[PDB]
RNA sequence: UGCUAAGUGGAAAAGGAUGUGCAGUC
RNA sequence: CAGGCUGAUCUUCCCCAAGAGUCCAUAUCGACGGGAUGGUUUGGCACCUCGAUGUCGGCUCGUCGCAUCCUGGGGCUGGAGCAGGUCCCAAGGGUUGGGCUGUUCGCCCAUUAAAGCGGCACGCGAGCUGGGUUUAGAACGUCGUGAGACAGUUCGGUCUCU
């Protein structure tokens, strides 16, 4: 269970072994410092936190300037934890171990989370993928809108988790499998088979599935 | 049914003496 | 094996006894096999 | 007049009991009366005069019959399908605090000063508990003979 | 199905249920009877019904009396109607009452004679015993 | 001083059955 | 109309087996008779509402029960195998599109692993439609001396609310 923070780089087309096109989304996974290790001792739990992208000194809080101080490390602009199984798998690492995107091996099998598309308050046909009412015979003023939402005076009520119509996306998500075409080592991108959530430049998680 | 017998069976309570006001 | 509120012997051989709380008789005949009675 | 406690006039102190053998229900009503604090000589229902409970060893409770596979002990979410059911077996193996609890608590008066009273009770699984600072004196529970 | 010649009044009220049998209380005529230890209303169906379950067991042997007759109406009206008049006489019925005695057999086997009326008993609505002369 | 292992107590029948406690009878 | 009680009638199980199954009541059917469950049909009753509880079917959206249609696990078989029958367990998911009719139901068509049965005001009109029913127009058959009448047909017929 190896893992590695990246940014989305925008997708294109790749031709196979076989010249068949695979469609690959390409991440760059730069080169990450473990900053703290979490262990089970102190913390109840065995986790890695792994610090990501350039920043200027002068825009780090002092709080946050003073955990990176501690690490013998220099500051960064996102930070994030992988949570891995049992306690065996921290014992290799070491704060300030900078790893690549090299490690993943051609053929490997990820999950790769990240932040949705927010698509802004669309309301029941969009959202949950419900039928509108028909477009002509009558029908006055229903087109897009959602029906009934409850039966009658027993219950008397509408119940929770009734689907109806608010903000949509900024969900966490996760594609699962997804298989890695080829690391690159040179310039640290990898290229993953099919779409990986998120907007074009946003933060994603790779690791390797659990799955598999 | 279920709420028909068991108005009737609240008769049997120690209270009520083995008559309850049904209806 | 045959359910229903009654059992009863067929065979001789039929033993009726009861398991965890539950009638039933066990004949060397597999069709005498019964429950619940 | 009657007396009233006119504050302060609460003494409180701290009581330990540990379950071990002893049965759930006699465990749980003996805490209860504690908690209220009606073992006291001034009891007025208005206040609470709670003594502290510590109680140790709740997951070696004695429940009897066969009531460890057969009661469930039911939660509802609030969504439809929402109940769960928890075998009392299972539900002392994952928390064995729980079982000991939730008989108390409904023992306790159900209204804003019966939440009062649950934070004057603590509940432990193993033998060792994290209030000996205080110096609590070991409650046995005692029946008086009529 | 047996039912009374020449009925006088064809429309009566329920025939008297609760109370003791006076008599016939005891066995009378053979060696084996059943005695009725409840009250009910034994339709002439439930009667020819338990007669033919000891004729069929029985085979050719023996001999059955039955103490009961019907004779009492019982009226019934139409299922479509609104709750007028009284109705047509539909059943008809034998008022029984516990001590009573209702069939009887003279098979000279013990065992043949008792499971011949045991399948009489559960033919019938009352909760019944097997009864001797001695 | 006894009974009940079924949470029976804390719903129900015609029936079915080596569950068990007492008082009878070859 | 809906709720309430009732459960004759309906509905799902059950007691006793006369039997039919070559023989063999209980693989599978089970007459005659008896005992209950369910409230889902037709009813009985008139308890809430007539200073209004607004209306069948369809669409949209569902939610729960299991008496399981499919998938999953079992016993028995008059179970060789394949494919069944029957009974027990099980509610996680899935249960198609058209033809005719206002229809519900139903008959059919081509498929499907399967085309389940019910409750929730026979779910759902301050969510929609208005084909059906049930105002005023009008003709047909019928009954009426006539005005007119008919859960007899026929064509037309305002759906309010920040
Ligand atoms: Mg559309
Ligand atoms: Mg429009
Ligand atoms: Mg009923
Ligand atoms: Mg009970
Ligand atoms: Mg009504
Ligand atoms: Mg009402
Ligand atoms: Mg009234
Ligand atoms: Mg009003
Ligand atoms: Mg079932
Ligand atoms: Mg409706
Ligand atoms: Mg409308
Ligand atoms: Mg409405
Ligand atoms: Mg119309
Ligand atoms: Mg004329
Ligand atoms: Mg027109």
């Amino acid at each position: 269970r190896k893992g590695i923070l990246g940014t989305k780089l925008g997708m294109t087309q790749v031709f196979d072994e076989n010249n068949k096109v695979v469609p690959v989304t390409v991440v760059k996974a730069g080169p990450n410092v473990v900053t703290r290790i979490r262990t089970t001792e102190r913390d109840g739990y065995s986790a890695v936190q792994l610090a990501y992208g350039e920043i200027s000194p002068r825009k780090v809080i002092k709080p946050v300037a003073g955990q990176f101080a501690a690490a013998g490390v220099n500051p960064r602009r996102h930070v994030a934890e992988l949570r891995l199984d049992d306690e065996a798998a921290v014992a290799e690492y070491e704060v300030g171990q900078e790893l690549t995107a090299e490690i993943f091996s051609d053929g490997a099998y990820v999950d790769v989370t990240g932040t949705s598309k927010g698509k802004g308050f669309a309301g029941t046909m969009k959202r949950h993928g419900f039928r509108g009412q028909g477009a002509a015979h009558g029908a006055q003023a229903v087109h897009r809108r959602p029906g009934s939402i409850g039966g009658c005076a027993t219950p008397g009520r509408v119940f929770k988790g009734t689907r109806m119509s608010g903000r949509m996306g900024n969900d966490r998500v996760t594609t699962q499998n997804l298989k890695v075409h080829k690391v690159d080592a040179e310039n640290g991108v990898l290229l993953i088979k099919g779409a990986i959530p998120g907007r074009n430049g946003g933060l994603v998680v790779v690791r390797s599935a659990i799955k598999r | 049914a279920k709420r028909g017998r068991k108005k009737r069976d609240r008769k049997h309570s120690k209270a009520n003496h083995g008559k309850r006001p049904n209806a | 094996m045959k359910v229903n509120p009654s059992v009863k012997p067929i065979c001789d051989k039929c033993r009726v006894i009861r398991r965890h709380g539950r009638v039933m008789v066990i004949c060397s005949d597999p069709r005498h096999k019964q429950r619940q009675g | 007049p009657t007396y009233t406690p006119k504050a302060g006039d609460t003494t409180r102190s701290w009581y330990v009991i540990d379950a071990s053998d002893v049965v759930l229900g006699r465990l749980a009503s003996a805490a209860a009366t504690l908690l209220r604090g009606k073992h006291k000589p001034t009891f007025t229902p208005n206040v609470d005069g709670g003594d502290f409970v510590i109680v140790i060893n709740a997951d070696k409770i004695a429940v009897s019959g066969d009531k460890l596979t057969k009661k469930f002990a039911y939660r509802h979410s609030g969504y439809p399908g929402g109940l769960r059911k928890r075998t009392i077996g299972e539900l002392l193996e994952k928390h064995p605090t729980r079982v000991v609890e939730n008989a108390i608590i409904g023992m306790l008066p159900h209204n804003k000063l019966g939440r009062q009273i649950q934070k004057k009770l603590k509940v432990y699984a193993g033998p060792d508990h994290p209030h000996a600072a205080q110096q609590p004196i070991p409650f046995e529970i005692k029946q008086v003979a009529q | 199905m047996l039912i009374p010649r020449k009925v006088k009044h064809r429309k009566q009220h329920h025939p008297e249920q609760r109370g003791i049998a006076s008599g016939g209380t005891s066995v009378s005529f053979g060696d084996y009877g059943i005695q009725a230890l409840e009250h009910a209303y034994i339709t002439n169906r439930q009667i020819e019904s338990a007669r033919i379950a000891i004729n069929r067991h029985i085979k050719r042997g023996g001999k059955v009396w039955i103490n009961i007759f019907p004779d009492r109406p019982l009226t019934k009206k139409p299922a479509e109607t609104r709750m007028s008049g009284k109705g047509s006489p539909e059943w008809w019925v034998a008022n029984v009452k516990p001590g009573r005695v209702l069939f009887e057999l003279s098979y000279p086997d013990e065992k043949t004679a008792r499971d011949a009326l045991t399948r009489a008993i559960h033919k019938l609505p009352i909760k019944a015993r097997i009864v001797t002369r001695e």
